[PDB]
């Protein structure tokens, strides 16, 4: 099972703060200590700061100005870190990682993404994409489906639940008049379809919403 | 603080063949190195701790090797599921540091793209909005340019691109081309075409629908 | 016997308490090198056997504070663990 | 457990004065490290408990002999210090 | 004697971004170096301790951070009161040593 | 209080010597070393030495020539740097600095000036600057003044004691003929002068000479 926990993404004002959580599972020592990374888009790994929950304490880069809070509450084995003032620098994906006191990061949690802007939440609209009517059919099909509209990122598309993995493209979104769109395209033998169900699966962490829909020949 | 300089940022690599990966820290670190891989999108997975040890689930190909400063991460005949960023991090000195990266692309044998061209859907045409959308799959190599056609003439207003990394199943790229208009304008035109050039081949691969 | 079973005790958690709160007490400095637990308890058993090799020592205030426990407790603990083992010894010297 | 404390105030003594007299010392000799007072009360710990980890020593001569007062007095009252407490736990190991 | 390099010697920036004065020793120092503004005409004035740590009275803009060599004073958000030389100072070895300044200019 | 106080200025010939003096206040502990910093105009900070007051040892740095002998007053709590045999390369601002011997110098005198030179001292005369009876007022007025023929350097200007602090520009001294002079301005709103007294104070501590000029508009 997945060992550490965290929110998929945070959207949060220019100067406002948010509390992004880590929600631990599995083995737990007293040794444990929880990590806090980040990452810039296009950029590598930032260490932030570390506590040990068993004990309280927290250490911090001191390279980096100190815009991060870390707790921990043993209880709901649960790390907290408080970013406080945020701003446009402060956009990324926040990792929380473990370590044994032993020096390594075995464990990371899939991140929260976390967008500082003015902008508001906005749902994706979902369309499908199915092939036109003179299009030729080969030994395989294209489908797909267009996300369009949201904000902030990001979405997550799956093809029947995440059972159709092979011949998937989720192509990057792409930032327009304060919304985001993206595409995902998915490649079934030609045989199967319509015979046997498509559907895509959408995600969108920020307004809570996840979305179906079925791919079907056009009448 | 120790500083971990992962030198060259990018290596591009024949599939099959041996590669690997340099860090050198700013000072002696004894063999307390860790190395881990992070996919586009992915979160980073641990590789190999302390400069060699191995790790339950990570293929055998993997190993490393160092002690010091210098340090080297070594793939054992490399595929395309490890394209992929490597990071190098130190756990001898406070605080924890991590090398900056380095981006691992692979040569592939040339693929022409498949060009699938979609017009706008039902539901979205319902609203006001039109979107035709052209997907130019599992080519290689990366250069390649698209071009819209509506009638005939070249459009070039309303058109976004979006490419993907290299692919860590095939080796490929691949790129989106889509052209959003407004429902009114979608349908004062007949024939909306997307041409894709790649190198595979001097003609253009063209893909069309009528709307008529 | 007993006696020397409970000072093995008390040393062996000397040690264990030594090692745990050198690493919370020395990670935040930068440049420490007594952050990890493994090597942490490498370096109380040098530090309660004054043997001393100085591979690793704290650098903070309370790291040297935590040295000082296990000097004071770890070092005369040891000295116990020492001597019923010399006693010990000494009895099959009579033994022959 | 009177002369327990009376060599406990030796030692503390014995570690102030060495830690003012070894900066005192050291101070005008181009490299010496021994030259602020927490530190070098650090280094009078680390001799007078005979662990000498080496991180700091001095190299001055004045500086090497306020090591030897140090190490003679200094380690006799340690050694005064670890015997009154594993006296001490002896007793309750026959107390059970 | 630890000579400590103060590159560049003069900083130019803009009102409000951030800024960084570099200082690096001949040989490790662990962390023991510290931070003094001079104003024109005025006496130098501690800012840092120990390669991190605060002092009273000192604005919470600056801060120091790095070990060993590469020793880094930065200020968060310039504005016309820092605009001075700055030195850095090491005690780790005798004699203690200075660097040899770096201007800030807005 | 301030809690080192040095005199402000030495005039000494080239060939003599001269004392200086460091008066120490505040807390005072055993552990305390007072350090000699020389800085010569337009240059960086150079350690003289250190001298540890509770014991009388002193310490020299070894890579320029010993022209300097520390001596403390317990009684007096005051530390002296006697400088002897002076040049034109020890014309410098002498600072003393206090440490507690943990390393860095938590506090500082204000240095003491001191000049090799033949000439002799001479005191300033201080000349008002009021407008012209034609220049126009704007919502703030500029008012100024003139010191001239001191030597050696320096001098002290301040407007109102002190209490004008904002609006003020004193200007670098410069050297004729061995005789030095500035020029300060001030700034304050057209509406308060002359209704509201505007006066500089110029110090002269080589001289030990202390002046004030009001300001006021020509006749
Ligand atoms: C609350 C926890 C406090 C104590 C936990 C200690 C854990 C010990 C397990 C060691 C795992 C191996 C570490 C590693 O891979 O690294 C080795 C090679 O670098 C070095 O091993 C070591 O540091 C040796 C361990 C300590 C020496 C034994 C002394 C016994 C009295
Ligand atoms: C006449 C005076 C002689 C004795 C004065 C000693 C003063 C102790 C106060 C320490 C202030 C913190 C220093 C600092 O910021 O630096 C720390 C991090 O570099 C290292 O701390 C240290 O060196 C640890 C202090 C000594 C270890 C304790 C041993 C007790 C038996
Ligand atoms: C810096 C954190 C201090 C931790 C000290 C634990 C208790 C030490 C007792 O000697
Ligand atoms: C170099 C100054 C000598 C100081 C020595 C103090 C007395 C030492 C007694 O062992």
């Amino acid at each position: 099972q997945v060992q550490l926990q965290q929110p998929g993404a945070e959207l949060v004002k220019p100067g406002a703060s948010v509390k992004l959580s880590c929600k631990a599972s599995g083995y737990t020592f007293t040794s444990d200590w929880i990590h806090w990374v980040k990452q810039r888009p296009g950029h590598g790994l930032e260490w932030i700061g570390e506590i040990i929950p068993s004990y309280g304490r927290a250490n911090y880069n001191e390279k980096i100005q100190k815009k991060a809070t870390l707790t921990a509450d043993k209880s709901s084995s649960t790390a907290f870190m408080q970013l406080s003032s945020l701003t446009s620098e402060d956009s990324a994906v926040y990792y929380c990682a473990r370590e044994r006191g032993d020096g390594y990061f075995a464990v990371w949690g899939a991140g929260t993404t976390v967008t500082v802007s003015s902008a508001k939440t906005t749902p994706p609209s979902v369309y499908p994409l199915a092939p036109g009517s003179a299009a030729q059919t080969n030994s395989m099909v294209t489908l797909g489906c267009l996300v369009k509209g949201y904000f902030p990122e990001p979405v997550t598309v799956t093809w029947n639940s995440g059972s159709l993995s092979s011949g998937v493209h989720t192509f990057p979104a792409v930032l327009q008049s304060d919304l985001y769109t993206l595409s995902s395209s998915v490649t079934v033998p030609s045989s199967s379809w319509p015979s046997e169900t498509v559907t895509c699966n959408v995600a969108h962490p920020a307004s809570s919403t996840k979305v179906d829909k079925k791919i079907v020949p056009r009448d | 603080d120790i500083l971990l300089t992962q030198s060259p940022a990018i290596l591009s690599v024949s599939p099959g063949e041996r590669v690997s990966f340099s860090c050198r820290a700013s000072q002696s670190i004894g063999t307390d190195i860790h190395w881990y891989q992070q996919r586009t999108n992915g979160s980073p997975r641990l590789l190999i701790k302390y400069a060699s040890e191995s790790i339950s689930g990570i293929p055998s190909r993997f190993s490393g090797s160092g002690s010091g400063t210098d340090f080297t991460l070594s793939i054992n005949s490399v595929e395309s599921e490890d394209i992929a960023n490597y990071y190098c991090q130190q756990s001898n000195r406070w605080p924890f540091t991590f090398g900056s990266g380095t981006k691992l692309e692979i040569k592939r044998a040339d693929a022409a793209p498949t060009v699938s061209i979609f017009p706008p859907s039902s539901e979205q045409l319902t609203s006001g909005g039109a979107s035709v959308v052209c997907f130019l799959n599992n080519f290689y190599p990366k250069d390649i340019n698209v071009k819209w056609k509506i009638d005939g003439s070249e459009r070039q207003n309303g058109v976004l691109n979006s490419w993907t990394d290299q692919d860590s199943k095939d080796s490929t790229y691949s790129m989106s081309s889509t052209l959003t208009l407004t429902k009114d304008e979608y349908e004062r035109h007949n024939s909306y075409t997307c041409e894709a050039t790649h190198k595979t081949s001097t003609s253009p691969i063209v893909k069309s629908f009528n709307r008529n | 016997w007993r006696c020397a079973g409970a000072a093995t005790v008390l040393l062996v958690i000397v040690l264990l308490a030594g090692s745990y709160l050198a690493v919370l007490a020395e990670r935040g400095a930068p440049g420490a090198q007594l952050i990890t637990y493994p090597r942490a308890l490498w370096w109380s058993v040098a530090t309660a056997t004054t043997v001393g090799y100085g591979d690793l020592y704290p650098v903070t205030l309370w790291g040297r504070c935590v040295a000082v426990v296990v000097m004071v407790a770890g070092i005369t603990s040891f000295g116990l663990v020492t001597a019923a083992l010399a006693t010990w010894f000494v009895g099959q010297c009579q033994q022959q």
